[PDB]
């Protein structure tokens, strides 16, 4: 994908996570743990909605019949309609496959966007203190309690308190 | 050895294929419809005032057929039309039939105004025949009157009939034209004199001609009435010259206001709401588009030739 | 401890709101206009051989009613139609009416040639009417003839007339047929006899015959006199053999080139340039759309059913926070 | 956004800067300063321009008159050409909606990758003589005067020359 | 010091110009076209049962002109028409021409059926003329009879036929009158008497009169042989009656099943395929676009008003 | 470009690489070499091929002639003929320029975004024993021969086996 993380650099995706569309999971001596992202998720759910509102509505404009369902008109002018609808339909049907084609291609890849902005996120502010391991993973270079995960959750994990500690730590 | 964190995104068992510009065989893990594929089996006409005209034929309401006597007046914002509508009991037809049939069917109802036709001594005006059946006995069409010689044989007089627009709005005017099966016959109903039969308004004229030929019988009758028809404005006139064949009207049109006009098969609902109609029924749907017909009317979804057009309303499905 | 280098980007106080495919209430730093709401109520003219008839309606050219003197012939890019245009003093309509006028109003011009019917001594040409008036006094369509009878009652002879093309170009050709109010009056100008007006050319054949009948008055008169049309090819001929009842012309019509039909009441103003045109004046615009009037003629911008859609010239509005 | 960067790590705009569209802001011992780039605002005027002579234009096609306006005209071709123009219309309606929505998306993206990308060359160019504070800003680990801050926004900082000071800094 | 590794893309030396939404100056490394430019000079009519009509006109098929004496009867998938076809030897015209050609050219055959119509000893049914030729001599319409009086100036005597559609699809019917060139002409074929030709129907009738005048020769003839149709439904009767006149038909003819009707100066080809057609032949291109002609019939590539549109089929080109 | 890899932080692209799209260059103490990626590779040309088959095609919907090559036809029936011909001959213009301009740009983007997801790829690998450049490359701080290099480009590159060496000679 665009921007490399959903079915990118992320393996796969979790079954399991059925609060949330994006979130974390993590090891420490405490426990196992998983939480949802309720930011990312509900921003991938809005830009979808605001879709769904554009997208499955129709005109105002009446329209009256110009072809006769039970007597035949004349020859002429039939073939006219016959030939400017079949033109129209052929628009409005390319039009839709472009349209749903589009759609789909900006929304797999609005959803990619997401996970990678909240992966950023994270990275940026651990800093100095975890290593990427390739699959999404931060390997964290102190000790990481529930309360230093939620921070990091929550956005107000402060490194400095953990610096001296986890530079000793990675250089070894 | 050191404690981690991971980022990650949900999956699902029941995933759905979706096309995108790069791949027709994208998996996701929801997606919706954009075209409708089912109807519903009815006209449904809640918050409608509407007529179902069974079958009279939009055209029978504006000369009086058997079969539209109950529908010789009203309003509407809907008028439905059905398969086989009678138009006309007795052999014949309308010279621009579909153009009044439009015009009919884009009103919003229809009043009827007397023409105040009177006609001399040796003029017979209740005229019937059997291809007009009512209550089980001859008559005729009910906004026309079939005018033929008092005595069998004799010359029909040169007639003079005028009628004038005293409404504001522009006002329906039909009339017919019996063209004989025979020459006998054409005398018992005219006279042996040479027939003609003119019309004349500010905006319109015509001259018509009674035309005895051979021809086959339609409902075992060799003779036709056909109509015709004009729009006289408010405050013109238009006048009727003949000394037989017309078949002059007793009362003239009035359409009023505007309406939808539905050609369809499917039985009427008075629960269900819609604003798009076809021949099988009515689109009740939201999706912007549909593949049930081209044929529609009203405020519809747009037609396409896609049986289906799944939007994806989710990431990429990577299960495992 | 640590010297300091922040990245940015630049924000407007109050900034315009745009519609994206994921959001209708989205903040920009500026956006554009591309829907025209705005119109010159005036016709735009410059770099146009234009033509404003006014009173005189398309069709009154061809044949030459008095309000279409001035116009009979010309020359033009832009041919401007009014409304209310007279194009019959005398009653009666022409048949495929709406066709002729906008062959006339495609044209960039009209050239008159005459047809060369003289007629012997038992025939009266110049006929007059009350409903076609020139200078104070009864007078006649300019580019037809009234053909009558010299004796009143007696027939009318049979006479043959016929026109040869002998140009380049196709040839516009009207007559009238004239159909009397009762048979006193056509008993008078035509005769007892029956009448029978056969018009025959290479490419075209019809058959007239006049129409007595009882008919309300348009401008004082019960009559009517019906016009029918055709064109002519190069190197051929028409011939109208007739009895009485038809209304012969003087001159034929040739169409010139190409030019745009306007039809607009709002008045001509020469300073102006435009290429597109509607009812109500000029649309002078640069932007793709507009939602003026479906009905425009001309290069113009397409009709949509939108007041306003507003194209982002910069990035997301991110402002400083207020107290 | 799809990028990251506008409405997003950066967490407002400045108001103050009307020289450019994206630009520098330092600190240092000698003072404060702010400075707009040139070479990415004039990619996103570039772009932007592009869709303008683009979008902003009609069709040369010359269309004639098909329906009276001072009179009246056949019932059943008036209704044809009524079906049509408002099928038509019906059309243009549409795609004007989906071509400013679609290039409005874009237009922000695209400005939006446009910080971004300056936000990497500078990155890079710093190499490990700073770290990332996670609001856009890079906290420089050496002493960078006014002549030093200017060669990071004229893209001639070498690495190398402040490498030595920097990571002793670092490591603490 | 350090060892290091690059990550690069490709590039070639002469790229090509590509429009972006925001760029109409581009390069990549490769783009492909959207738009064709080129047309086969050819009729492609493998896998087709065709028709190559040559000089004769559609409506000469059912009247049955010399030029249209091999297509008189056959079927076919697809029709085709070429420019300066004669429908008509004899001057003349057919009312409700166009329509009548469309609908041949939207056909898939014609069979004829007799109308079994026989004349009295008083009329000659085998009139000719030097404007229709065949096999070298004088000759007439194949599939209609000029009816005259045997002995000259004699009255054509009251004649009546009738024509029953005993299919049970639709059949169509042709007939003419004839419009002399002068009194004497009419009086020598027809007779003194007032000349009257009805023709009526259970869906259709008309009077048709003809008429003396003097008009411009066409192949040194003064007169006309005008023709007028209409459609004979299943078990329908038509009835002619006349006495003097009409050009009455021998054979009817019954459209069969649908075709595609092409108009095309270029030759045929049976050795390829095609499903799109114009006036210069065949395009047989998979682009979705076409700049040769709007006019253009069958499954087509839609007209633009484009010479070029260059799709990427690959990177940004940056060259060394 | 969106993601600042081609015409961006790439410098150009490489005239000798016939044998893939994106690829590698390396050099050490044994001499430079040359190779392709092969997935990457894949990756943009299967997107390509997959718009090809979208927008490569017609629609199968058989029109009739409503307008004759070798007659004339009523005036006022031609003209709206003539109208209705050329609105949807403008529709689907402008629906072509528009389909092949957003290709376009999409295209150059995703190939621009392939570029960029390999060598996130590579960085990821290669952890904390490399840095970036700036130019595109990685300078590797240990002794990575052939072997060395196959197993970058393979995907089965362990970090672990040279930390401490390259720790020591990034730290000098
Ligand atoms: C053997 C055969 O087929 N003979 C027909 C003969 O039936 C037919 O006579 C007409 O038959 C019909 C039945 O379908 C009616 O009985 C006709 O009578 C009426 C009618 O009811 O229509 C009586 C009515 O009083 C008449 N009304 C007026 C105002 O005159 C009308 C009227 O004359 C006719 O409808 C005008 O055509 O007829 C009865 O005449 C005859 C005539 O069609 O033809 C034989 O071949
Ligand atoms: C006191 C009295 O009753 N006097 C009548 C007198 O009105 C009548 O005159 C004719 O009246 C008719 C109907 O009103 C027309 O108005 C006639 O006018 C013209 C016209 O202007 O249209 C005069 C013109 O010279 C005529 N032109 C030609 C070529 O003949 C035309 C023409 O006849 C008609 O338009 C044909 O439809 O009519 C006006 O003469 C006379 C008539 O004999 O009788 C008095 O007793
Ligand atoms: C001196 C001069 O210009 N005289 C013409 C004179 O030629 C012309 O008569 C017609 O001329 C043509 C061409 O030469 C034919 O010869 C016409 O003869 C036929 C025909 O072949 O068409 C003979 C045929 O046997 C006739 N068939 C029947 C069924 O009657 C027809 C038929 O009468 C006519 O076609 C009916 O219109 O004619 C010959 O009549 C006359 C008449 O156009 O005009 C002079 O000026
Ligand atoms: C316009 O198209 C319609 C639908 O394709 C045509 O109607 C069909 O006509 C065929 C006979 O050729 C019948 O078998 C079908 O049952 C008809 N279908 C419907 C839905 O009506 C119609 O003939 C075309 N008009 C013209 C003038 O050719
Ligand atoms: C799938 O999308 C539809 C349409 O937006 C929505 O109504 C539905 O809740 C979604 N389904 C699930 C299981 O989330
Ligand atoms: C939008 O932005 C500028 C700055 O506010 C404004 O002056 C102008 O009207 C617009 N510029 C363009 C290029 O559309
Ligand atoms: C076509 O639309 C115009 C404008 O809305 C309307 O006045 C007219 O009645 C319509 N035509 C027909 C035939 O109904
Ligand atoms: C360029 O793209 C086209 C797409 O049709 C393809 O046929 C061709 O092989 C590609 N490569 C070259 C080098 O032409
Ligand atoms: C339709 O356009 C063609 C363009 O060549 C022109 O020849 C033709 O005259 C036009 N039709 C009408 C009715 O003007
Ligand atoms: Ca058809
Ligand atoms: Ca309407
Ligand atoms: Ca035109």
């Amino acid at each position: 994908g665009l921007f490399g993380a959903i079915a990118g650099f992320i393996e796969n995706g979790w079954e399991g996570m059925v609060d949330g569309w994006y979130g974390f999971r993590h090891q420490n001596a405490q426990g196992t743990g998983q939480a949802a992202d309720y930011k990312s998720t509900q921003a991938a759910i809005d830009q979808i909605t605001g879709k769904l509102n554009r997208i499955i509505k129709k005109t105002n404009t009446e329209f009256e019949s110009i072809e006769s369902e039970f007597s035949e008109i004349d020859h002429q002018i039939g073939n006219v309609i016959n030939w400017t609808k079949d033109s129209i339909t052929d628009i409005w049907t390319y039009q839709a496959e472009l349209l749903v084609a589009m759609e789909n291609q900006h929304t797999i890849d609005m959803a990619d966007s997401e996970m990678l902005n909240l992966y950023e996120r994270v990275r940026k502010q651990l800093r100095q203190n975890a290593e990427e391991d390739g699959k999404g993973c931060f390997e964290i270079y102190h000790a990481c309690d529930d309360s230093c995960m939620e921070s990091i959750r929550n956005n107000t994990y402060d490194h400095s308190q953990y610096r001296e500690e986890a530079l000793l730590n990675r250089l070894n | 050895d050191p404690d981690k964190i991971c980022l990650g995104h949900h999956a699902v068992a029941n995933g759905t294929i979706v096309k995108t510009l790069t791949n027709e065989q994208e998996e996701v893990t929801n997606a919706t419809e954009t075209v409708e594929s089912t109807s519903l089996n009815r006209l449904c006409m809640k918050g409608r005032n509407h007529k179902d005209l069974g079958n009279c034929h939009p055209i029978g309401m504006l000369i009086g057929t058997p079969a539209c006597d109950l529908h010789l007046t009203g309003t509407w914002d809907t008028l439905i039309e059905r398969k086989n509508a009678i138009a006309y009991c007795y052999p014949g037809a309308t010279v621009n039939e579909e153009a009044l049939r439009q015009k009919i069917m884009e009103s919003g109802g229809i009043s009827k105004i007397n023409t105040g036709f009177t006609y001399g001594s040796s003029i017979n005006s209740a005229g019937t025949t059997k291809a007009c059946m009512r209550n089980g006995g001859n008559s005729f069409y009910a906004e026309l009157k079939w005018l033929v010689s008092k005595n069998k044989g004799q010359n029909f007089p040169q007639t003079t009939n005028t009628y004038r627009n005293a409404d504001t709005a522009e006002h329906l005017i039909m009339w017919g034209i019996h063209h004989p099966s025979s020459t006998q016959e054409k005398n018992d109903l005219y006279g042996t004199q040479s027939l003609s039969i003119s019309v004349g308004s500010s905006t319109y004229k015509n001259n018509f001609v009674p035309v005895v030929g051979a021809r086959p019988q339609v409902n075992g009758l060799s003779s036709r009435i056909d109509f015709h028809w004009t729009l006289v404005q408010p405050g013109d006139k238009i006048t009727f010259s003949h000394n037989g064949g017309l078949i002059a009207p007793s009362r003239v049109s009035k359409l009023i206001g505007r309406g939808l006009g539905i050609q369809s098969e499917a039985p009427i609902d008075n629960s269900c709401e819609s604003k798009c109609f076809w021949r099988g029924g009515s689109i009740n749907t939201r999706l912007p588009f549909q593949n049930l017909s081209p044929r529609t009317v009203g405020q519809c979804p747009k037609y396409v030739n896609k049986k289906s057009l799944m939007l994806a309303t989710g990431m990429r499905n990577v299960p495992e």
